[PDB]
Parts: C-alpha cells; structure tokens; sequence
C-alpha cells in the first residue's frame, strides 16, 4: 500500500536523523574556537582576460595551472595562457547556449554543453593544427549543467533531467546512469581519487555516488533552496555546497551530516560558484551581488571580498597549486586574483 | 505507478540508514589537521614573495 | 530538510466550510512567499492563492475569489486557507507549495509536475 | 555695481555644476560609460572657460590695468579661446552622437569604442588649440589691425557660432521630429507604462529645443560685440558686461540639462552634494 | 600533412628562380612557414620565415634584399622568389611548418625538398661530426651555444632534428627536453643553458643519420654542423 | 619576450581580431524568446531549440523556442520576450496570466520588455457571439466591467487589461508590455515585432544616454 510505503520511508528518515543526532558531539565551531583568525585576505586582479562578447557561464583550470578554458554565451570557447593573457585557442560552438565547460587532466581535450542537451568533446592536439570536435555525447533529456573529465576516455555529466551520467567517449555510450535527484542537477565535483563524486540538485540536497558501482551512497540535506555549486575538500573527506538561500554549507562524508554554515545577515543573493583554497583553509564563493567572498572554512568568518566584477559572478576556480583564483562573470570578463 | 517509486525510495533509505558514522568531533579534528598540515604550501592563505609569484 | 505537511481536508456537503493547515519545517518561513495549489481529478495542477512574506500582498484565482481566505502565521510556521461555501467543482487534492527562493516575489515552477518544495497534499471532496 | 552679484552667482553655479558632474563621473561606477565621456569633456571645457573668464573681471574692472605678465596674459587668453572652442565643438559632437542614438537606434555600436571616443575628444581639444593658435601675440593685434583683425573676426564668428549652431540646430530638430513621431508608436492607453514614455519623450524634445534656443541667445551678443568692435561710455560698459555674462551663461546650462532630463543624474547630484 | 616543393633545377648565374610549395592535409593558415637550405655535403641553413597571415617576415642576412617569401593562404601555397642568384645558393630547399602558441611544437613537419643548382648571431658549435656506433649501444650527442638559450620565462629554446640518409629532417626534441609526437621514448634531451646533450638509450637501425641542433632564441635561426652516426 | 612568445602574441592578436569581427556580425541581429504555451499557436505567429529566423526592413531577427527556473536565465540579454496567449479558451486564461506574471516578475527578466500576442481573436469573437461560455464564470470582474460588436470589444479589452494590470503592477518603467491581437492568419506579426523591438531599443538608448 502507498500509505504503508510512505510510513516506512518517513520512519527510515527519522531513524537516519536520530543516528545523525547521536553521532554529533560538538560543532566544528567549538572545536575550532581557539584557532588563530585567518586575518584579512586581500587579493588584487593580476590579469583581466578580455575577449568574450557575452556573459560567461563556466571556466575550468588546466592541471598545469597556466591554461584555462572559458565558456561564453556568444558560442565561443577560449583557452587562455593566463601568464601572458594570450588566447591559445578560440573554439566556435554549434550551440551558443553553453552553460558548462571542462578541461581534461591530460590537457588534450575540452568539453562543453548546455541547452542542446549534448556534451561535445574537442581534440586540442591534432596533426592538422586545428581544434575539432571528437565526440558528441547524446542521451541526456535536459540541459547539461556540469561535466568533469575522469580521464581521456571517461567523463561525468550532470544534466537538467535530474540525472547524472558516466560516459565512455571511445564509443559515446552511457556506461552508467546515476538517478535519485528529484530536481535539476546543477553541478558536480570529483573526488581526488576519482572514485566518488557529489552532485547538487534543485531539490535542496546533495548525493554522493560510487562511479564504479553506480548508486548513491549518502544523501546530504540542510539547504533550504536550490543548490548551484559544489566542490570537494582537498582531502576528499568533505565538500561544500552553495545554494540560493544565500548560504554555503560544509558536509562531512564520514559524519554524514552538516559541519558548518557560511552565511551573513546582509547577504540575500544566491551563490553561483564555490571553491576551496589549496589547503582547504579558505573557501571562495561567488554571489549574485557581483562579488566573491572568501570564507575562513574552519571558523565561518568572512576573510575578504573579491570585488571587481560589475555583473553576476557565474564561475570561480582555483589553480591546482593554489597560486591564483580565476572568476568569470556575466560582464564577459575573467579576472585572475592573487 | 508511484508504488514502484515509493519502494525504490524505501530501499534507498534503508541502504543509506545502515552505514557507519564517526563522531563529528573526529571529523572536525581531521579537517583541522589537514588545514594545519598544508597551510605552508597554500599561496592564497600565506601570500608568496613576488619573486616566486607567476602573476606579477 | 524542507517539509510541508497538509491537514484539515475531508468530506463536506456543498455550501459547507473547511480549513486547511500547512505546517512547515526545514526552512525559515518568513522569507518565503507561500502558495496554495490544487489538482482536480483528471486535471493538472492549478494555482489557487498565494500570500507574500508578511501577508501584505494576497492574491486568488478568480474562480475562488471571495470564497477562500489565505493567511499565514510566521510565528508558528503554519499556512492556512479558510474555505467558505464549497462548490461541487472545488473537489481536488490541495497542495501547499513554497516559492523556490527567498526574498523574491516571483515563483516559478510552483504548479510543476514534480516541484520539489510542495507538500504531499490533502484531499478535499464534496 | 549691482550687476557683479549676477556675475558671481552665474560663475559659482557653473563651477559647482561642472564640479559635481565630474565628481559623479569619477566616483560613481554606474555613471561611467561611453556617452558620459563627451559630457565630462564638456564639463572640463566649461571649468576652463569659467576659470579663464573670472580673471578678466578680477583685473579689468576698476582702476586695475594689468596684473599678470605679458606671457601670463598671452597664455590665459589662449586657454580661454581653446576652452570656448572645445566646449562649442563638444556640444556639436554631442548633438551628433545623440542624434545617432535616437534617430538611428538599431545601429548599435558602443561596446569597446571607449578609445574611439577618447581620441575624438582629444582631437576636439587639439583642433580647439589650433584654432586658438592665431592668438599667440598679445589684447590681441594691438596696432595695424584693420584687415587681419577683420578676417580674424569673420572666421571666428563663422567657425564658433554659425557652423556649430547650424549643426546642433539641425540634429536637434531631427531628434525632436523623431521623438514626436515615435510618441504615437507607444501603446498610448493602458497607462503607467505607456503614458510615462510619452511624457518623457515629449519632455526630452522640449528640453532639446530649449537647449538650441539657449545656446543661440546666449552666444549671439558676445559675437555681436566683437564684430562691432572689429568693424570700427556708461551704456557701452554695461552692454559689454551683460554680453559677456550672456556668453558664459550657456555654460551653466550644460549640466542643468542633464540634471533635468536624467533622473539618475538627479539622484547622483542629490547624493553627492 | 604533406608539403611538396617545386621549381628547382639548373639556373644560370645572376638569374631568377621561384620556388613554390603546396601544403595539403592541415590548416595551412594557422602555421608560420620557414625555408631552410642544405648545400651538398653541408649542414642546414635557415633562409626566411613568414608569419601566420603574412604579418611578420624575416630573412637570413645572406639572402635579405634578394629573396622574397610570400604565401597564398586560399591556395595553401608558399612561394620564395629569388633574384640575382649567385654560385653559393645551390642547395636543397626545404619548406617547414611551425605553429607558435603555448606548448606548441614548431618545426614539426618538413617538406620533401627541391634542389636548385647554379653555375652578431648565436653560433651553435656541435664539435664532433662522426661517431661510429653499433646497434643497441647508448649514444650521447653533445652541443654548445655561444649565448645561453635559456630565457627569463624558463624555456630553453634548443631544437633537435634528425636527417636520415636520403630523407628530410625530422623533429626529435623541441625546446631542449620536449619529445616530439611520434618520436620513440628512447630519445631524451638535457642541458642547462649552453651545453646540451642528446641521449639515445637504445640505438636501432633507423637511428642512423646526421643529427642537427637549432636555436630558436633569436630570429636569425642557426644550426649546428651535425653529428653523423654510422654502423 | 622571445621569438616564440612574439609569434604566440601575434596569433593571439589574430584571434582577437577574428573574435571582434564575429561579435560585430552577431551584434546586428536581434534575439527573441518565444514563450507561449500549448494551444496558443505560438509556432504559427511569424511566417531541443526550435530556432526560426526572419528579416524585415533589412534587420535580422533570431527567435528561440525551447522544447524552468534555471534555463530561463540564459535568456536575459534577448531583445524582447514574445508571449503568445490563446485568448479563446477561458479555462487556461488564468494559467496564462500566472505564467505572464512569473515571467514579468523574474529577477533576471526584470529588464526585458514583453511583446504580448493575444492569439486567436477570431475564435474568441465566435465564442462570445455564441454566448454558450460566459467570461463572468471564470472572471467575476467581467460582470461589472464596462469598456472605456461592443460585446467582443469589451471582451478583448478586459482580456488585454488583465495582462496590462499584471505588467504595470510592477517594473517602474524599466520594461513595458506591448499587447497585440492576433488571429493566427494575420501576416503583420513580424512587422509588429520589429516596431516594438525598435521602440525597445530606442528607449534603451534614451536610458543609457542620460536622456530619460
Ligand atoms: C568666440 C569668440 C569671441 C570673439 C566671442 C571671444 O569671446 C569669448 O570667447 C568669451 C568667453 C567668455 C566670454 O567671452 C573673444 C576672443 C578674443 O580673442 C580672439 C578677444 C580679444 N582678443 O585678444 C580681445 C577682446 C575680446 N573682447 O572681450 C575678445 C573676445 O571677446 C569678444
């Protein structure tokens, strides 16, 4: 009976909540109450990457920490040499509604997707000296909101059809599909070991998936509205979410519950992007009020502001050695901060 | 129908309920330990001298 | 966890009265603009009424204007819909739907097929 | 000496208007883009004109022949002439640019043309300096000035009052006709969105014609006096001071028009002051 | 990729001859194109260079004012006009493609080469010229430069080419340590700023030939004399 | 910088030039978002994404029909939103009004004007002439509504006034709605779109030029 199934589901929810409550002894703030304050964090715009003629939806850093790819709604992917601000590549797109982009760890490929429901893989290393689309991954029934390369032949995409998928670019087939979200999945983040990933959807919950197996391991709730950003802690045992209730939250996989809340009274706009520092001590979040805030992740005290964008900050990344922060925005400008 | 969806939700909740969880104090201590162990090599946390900065 | 539990529905003769309650938890009730949504048997979701964050702005669909009264209690996190002179065409399942984002007036997707911030619903029949 | 009060009031009003305009430019991020470049170039020219016109009142009023050196009273006259030229020419170019914005709206352009407008403003400054170059002698042309003085007067009158007035009048008349004809295309009825646009566009057109008339009536008397002196007291001194007051009165009008039209500028002025 | 050059042959001294190269199989418009000579029984010698879009053009000091380099992007053709040819321009002319962006591999592909017969800058001293060797024995090829090839940005602009007997040169190592695509992992490059060594861990029958060193630090590009490995 | 860095910078400058030309070519087109509904006949207005292109008076228009709180944010830089309403069916009229209100009040669509096409006026005229269906049942205010065949005229004016009241209840002039009446056989809808977009761009120029 439907009523009996609902009763069993709510009983299990109560049991899980009680287990989480029992497992909680002291909040993260109490533990990190004696930690020395991080102090004011001042970053100045080292580089301003100009050339996009429309709002920027996504950016991704290369593993070399020097090359980055940016996606813009004018149907162009631009690969920047951030040291010299030289445009290495400019990739025309079949659809100009791109809302995500990725850079392969090897650096041979970039990916993008959007309202066309397709992830396109582009080969940067061709014998013809030209960038060409390698594979087009079709099968998602909603807009692609994120994509992350696992290796040169495996990619994970989160779509607007409330599903996340793992692809095999060699054959262009969905190897496994991750289901369970009841809202549009907006972003995903891969663990350092690339065995698990976390995805945040429009149902105000994040889920931890097993790439090899293909089912959700844990579900994390606590946000009051749609989750727009997510990113792993550098050690892979935690992650931070950025949502539309003007709040960032930190979750621990082992504790399977919330850890700390990153909110302020005069912040009412939603968070569009979230990223950690190299050591995980600083959390950087992009907001709709045109600014980026730096949060002391251990103490939930704001450490700085990356003011300098005149529109919504849509993307935000940190290099693999932590030497810079690149924030793109809806004013068609990218900035490198240090 | 929605009966299959309810059964799937119940099965997922049951699979999620019976997992091991550590105390939140241990998780906080581990995050603190990582942050203090990798603090020195964080350019954003501790700014580097302009000689080694590649974005002068 | 965002939850909306509806209660107060039942069976009433035509021209009778009812009162529906929507106890809310998992979110700060004050910053959100609440709605009332119903699904007639064999029909899709229909928007019935809504109330702003403080209760200053209140709107109803023309079909139920003058018969239903919406109100909220931000202290008790409860949403109400007083019903007067029920009609045979008013039988439906009544959902309590929350606006997707706080501090905002527009409410997209409230009447969607699989909206995430809607209640289970209560059945009002005449 | 009942007229010096009006002189001081006009100079103070113009100086404060240009100061608040440039402060709004350099302080507020929202009020800083391609169209504001010509506005603030005009404000700079107005400041230079007012501050190079006040010393004439300070020195040559009563029993004070000359205070500054000959090079001083040669550089001051040059700066006054180049400020007049840059203000008038930036008025003409602003008229043209507004005409392009209004009458040809679909021909969008400014996205990275900040350098183009900056170099155009620089060219306006340079051409004003070149047109003020013939004043690099001394009162200019002390003696033996009956033909050179006459040709200088004719060319100055033409270049500074006929060509710019003609251009600004024709462009602003075209703007007025376009706005009046576009008032009809507004949804008219179903008010609170349509009638507001109608009233705003009619107000803009009226302000535009008033601007043309004010420029003409303010700048005519000074050129008339100069032409009369070039062709060949009590009442003449009053006429001269009134003519100069009218000539620089239009300077105060330049920021007031944008204050009257744009409500954003009105709020910026009310916040900054 | 394919570069074919035509226009060589016997030329009377003081005459004029035009060399044309046709590029097929790659985006010819995105590559800067070079010309390289090789007089018989002598090493290579860079001649000219035209940028992508013909924006930048360079000539060797011994050809400047007589040779003219041009490209036809719509026709994917590269030309070299030679006027007043004298009795030392007799050589085999190679067309080379080279694209420049961060991480690129210039001088990757070399044309077949056409033969023409008639009648201050960094010197790269390669010292040894012939070294006997047996297959399976590791070889080190040394190099020297008058001026340090290491730049302030950290790139040591030294290029290693191999010219097999009766074949065009092939890029082995770019910017000192980078190993070109399609090259076996046996080859390696090392050297700090002036003394460079080319290492071949295992020698096969296909590794015989003349190995050349090139500097790309400054636009008068210069080559070494070449080391010959024979069995 | 080195020789290779110089050539890389030259290639970057060539890329910059090509991007500038592409943006100049793409800035002369006007992008529109078609946001009707099923039974509204929005497809037959102008004679994944159903993109349709039309050109009148040597001005190019690009219309995007996606086939919602998240993907609607991509269309915040479009020239205008073309909202098509089936005016004959009174049952779905309230849903159309709610949809129009949601689009109008959105945070990212708060500066976009809406060209409202009240489609199928002929069917509405036939329905009101028949008299079988009364607008008063669905909309009680139509019973006490008098216009400022008269019955068809007051029905049309009430239907349009509902949407206009929604549009003018907020905005403060940052964007306005352009109501129109369409019969799904009218061939002038492209001209209406062009004139309304020209007025929208004119008002935008007036705003950005400190004239309004
Ligand atoms: C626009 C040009 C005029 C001629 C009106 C110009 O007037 C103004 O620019 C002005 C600005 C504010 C008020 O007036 C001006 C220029 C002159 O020099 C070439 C002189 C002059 N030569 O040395 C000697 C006496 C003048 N008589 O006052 C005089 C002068 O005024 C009439």
């Amino acid at each position: 009976e439907l009523d009996q199934l609902r009763q069993e589901a709510e009983q299990l929810k109560n049991q899980i909540r009680d287990a989480r409550k029992a497992c909680a002894d002291a909040t993260l703030s109490q533990i990190t109450n004696n930690i020395d304050p991080v102090g004011r964090i001042q970053m100045r715009t080292r580089r301003t990457l100009r050339g996009h003629l429309a709002k920027i939806y996504a950016m991704h850093w290369g593993t070399d920490s020097r090359l980055l790819v940016s996606a813009s709604q004018d149907g162009k992917l631009i690969i920047w040499d951030s040291y010299t601000t030289n445009k290495v590549h400019a990739i025309p797109l079949r659809s100009s509604w791109v809302m995500t982009c990725a850079y392969a760890p090897s650096g041979n490929y970039v990916a993008c997707g959007g309202l066309d429901n397709i992830c396109s893989i582009y080969n940067l290393k061709t014998r013809e000296g030209n960038v060409r689309v390698s594979r087009e991954l079709a099968g998602h029934t909603g807009y692609l909101s994120c994509c992350r390369f696992l290796d040169d032949n495996q990619i994970v995409t989160s779509s607007g059809d409330t599903t996340c998928a793992l692809w095999d670019i060699e054959t262009g087939q969905q190897t496994t599909t991750f289901t369970g979200h009841t809202g549009d999945v907006m972003s995903l983040s891969l663990a350092p070991d690339t065995r698990l990933f976390v995805s945040g959807a429009c149902d105000a919950s994040a889920k931890l998936w097993d790439v090899r197996e293909g089912m959700c391991r844990q579900t994390f709730t606590g946000h009051e509205s749609d989750i727009n950003a997510i990113c792993f802690f550098p050690n892979g045992n935690a992650f931070a979410t950025g949502s539309d209730d003007a709040t960032c939250r930190l979750f621990d996989l082992r504790a399977d519950q919330e850890l700390m809340t990153y909110s302020h009274d005069n912040i009412i706009c939603g968070i569009t992007s979230v990223s950690f520092s190299k050591s995980g001590r600083l959390l950087l979040a992009g907001y709709d009020d045109f600014n980026c805030n730096v949060w002391d992740a251990l103490k939930a005290d704001r450490a700085g502001v990356l003011a300098g964008h005149d529109n919504r900050v849509s993307c935000l990344g940190v290099t693999d050695d932590g030497m810079a922060v690149a924030t793109g925005s809806w004013d068609s400008f990218l900035k490198i901060w240090n | 129908a929605s009966i299959a969806q309810a059964r799937k939700l119940v099965e997922q909740l049951k699979m999620e309920a019976n997992i091991d969880r550590i105390k939140v104090s241990k998780a906080a201590a581990d995050l603190m330990a990582y942050c203090e162990a990798h603090a020195k090599e964080d350019p954003l946390l501790t700014p580097v001298p302009a000689s080694e900065n590649p974005f002068r | 966890q965002v939850q909306l539990q509806e209660s107060g529905g039942g069976l009433v003769q035509p021209g009778g009265s009812l009162r529906l309650s929507c106890a809310a938890s998992g979110f700060t009730f004050s910053n959100y603009k609440m709605n009332w949504v119903r699904q007639a048997p064999g029909k899709g979701l229909e928007w019935v009424s809504d109330i702003s964050q403080s209760g200053a702005s209140i709107s109803y669909t023309g079909s139920v204007k003058g018969r239903f009264t919406i109100s909220r209690d931000n202290a008790k996190n409860t949403l109400y819909l007083q019903m007067n002179s029920l009609k045979p065409e008013d039988t439906a399942v009544y959902y309590c739907a929350r606006c997707p984002a706080p501090f905002t007036r527009d409410c997209f997707d409230v009447t969607s097929t699989t909206y995430a911030y809607r209640g289970q619903g209560t059945q009002v029949t005449v | 000496c009942a007229i010096y009060i009006t002189y001081a009031v006009i100079i103070s009003v113009g100086i404060l208007g240009n100061a608040i305009l440039i402060k709004v430019f350099f302080k507020t991020k929202s009020m800083q883009t391609v169209p504001n470049i010509f506005i603030t170039s005009l404000a700079f020219g107005d400041l230079l004109l007012l501050l190079t016109c006040v010393p004439v009142d300070a020195t040559h009023y009563l029993a004070e022949g000359w205070l500054f050196g000959r090079i001083g009273c040669k550089v001051l006259s040059f700066i006054r002439l180049t400020s007049v030229g840059v203000s008038v020419f930036t008025l003409t170019i602003l008229s043209a640019d507004r005409y392009k914005a209004v009458v040809k709206p679909l021909e969008r352009q400014p996205s990275n043309a900040i350098l183009k407008t900056c170099v155009k403003a620089g060219c306006v400054w340079i051409v004003s300096m070149i047109f003020a170059l013939p004043e690099a002698i001394f009162t200019s042309y002390p003696v033996s000035k009956k033909l050179l003085q006459e040709i200088h007067s004719l060319l100055c009158f033409l270049v500074f009052y006929i060509i710019p007035l003609s251009i600004i009048s024709v462009y602003y008349s075209l703007i007025a006709r376009t706005l009046y004809k576009s008032t009809l295309n507004i949804p008219t009825e179903e008010q609170s969105h349509a009638r507001k646009q109608i009233e705003s566009r009619k107000r803009i057109a009226r302000t535009v014609l008033v601007l043309v008339a004010l420029f003409a009536l303010c700048w005519l008397p000074n050129h008339l006096l100069y032409l009369y002196h070039s062709f060949t007291s009590a009442m003449h001194f009053i006429f001269t001071i009134f003519s100069r007051v009218l000539a620089f009165s239009n300077s105060c009008v330049n920021p007031f028009a944008l204050y009257w039209l744009s409500k954003s500028f009105q709020k910026h002025f009310k916040a900054q002051l | 990729v394919q570069l074919v050059e035509s226009g060589g042959g016997l030329v009377q001294p003081g005459g004029s001859r035009k060399l044309s190269c046709s590029a097929s199989g790659f985006a010819f418009s995105s590559f800067g194109m070079h010309w390289v000579r090789q007089a018989p029984e002598k090493g290579l010698e860079w001649v000219a260079y035209i940028s992508s879009g013909s924006g930048t053009i360079y000539y060797a000091d011994t050809v400047k004012g007589r040779f003219t380099i041009s490209r036809d992007d719509p026709k994917n053709t590269l030309f070299l006009q030679m006027t007043s040819l004298r009795s030392e321009d007799t050589a085999m002319y190679y067309c080379v493609r080279s694209i420049y962006y961060y991480g690129s591999s210039p001088f990757d592909f070399w044309g077949q080469g056409t033969t023409l017969t008639v009648s201050s800058d960094i010197v790269m001293t390669q010292a040894t010229s012939s070294v006997p060797v047996t297959p399976g024995e590791s070889v080190s090829i040394s190099c020297r430069s008058s001026k340090s090839l290491l730049h302030s940005n950290g790139n040591t602009y030294l290029y290693w080419f191999l010219q097999r007997p009766g074949q065009s040169p092939q890029l082995l190592i770019y910017r000192m340590s980078n190993l070109a695509s399609g090259v076996p992992d046996r080859f390696s490059g090392s050297g700090s700023g002036t003394a460079f060594t080319l290492t071949i861990s295992r020698l096969e029958a296909e590794d015989v030939g003349v190995y050349y060193c090139m500097q790309h630090l400054e636009y008068p590009l210069t080559f070494g004399a070449g080391t010959k490995l024979e069995l | 910088v080195s020789a290779e860095d110089k050539a890389a910078a030259e290639r970057s400058k060539m890329i910059d030039k090509n991007l500038r030309e592409d943006g100049e070519k793409a800035r002369r087109t006007l992008r529109l978002l078609l946001l009707g509904a099923d039974n509204s006949g929005k497809s037959t207005i102008v004679k994944g994404i159903f993109e349709t292109k039309f050109q009148v008076d040597k001005v190019n228009f690009h219309m995007f029909d996606v086939g919602r709180r998240k993907w609607i944010q991509c269309f915040n830089d479009v020239t205008a939103i073309i909202f098509v309403v089936d005016s004959s069916d009174y049952n779905r009229l309230q849903e159309a009004l709610n949809d129009f209100k949601s689009i109008w009040n959105n945070r990212w669509l708060r500066t976009i004007s809406v060209i409202l096409f009240l489609n199928k006026q002929d069917l509405l005229a036939e329905k009101v002439l028949a008299g079988k269906s009364k607008i008063e049942d669905y909309f009680p205010e139509f019973a006490r509504y008098t216009t400022p065949d008269p019955r068809v005229t007051r029905a049309k004016y009430f239907i349009r006034k509902e949407f206009v009241d929604i549009s003018t209840a907020s905005g403060d002039g940052r964007h306005i709605c352009y109501p129109h009446f369409t019969c799904a056989v009218d061939t002038e809808n492209a001209r209406r779109i062009f004139n309304d977009c020209k007025d929208i761009i004119l008002q935008m120029n007036l705003r950005e030029y400190n004239l309004v």
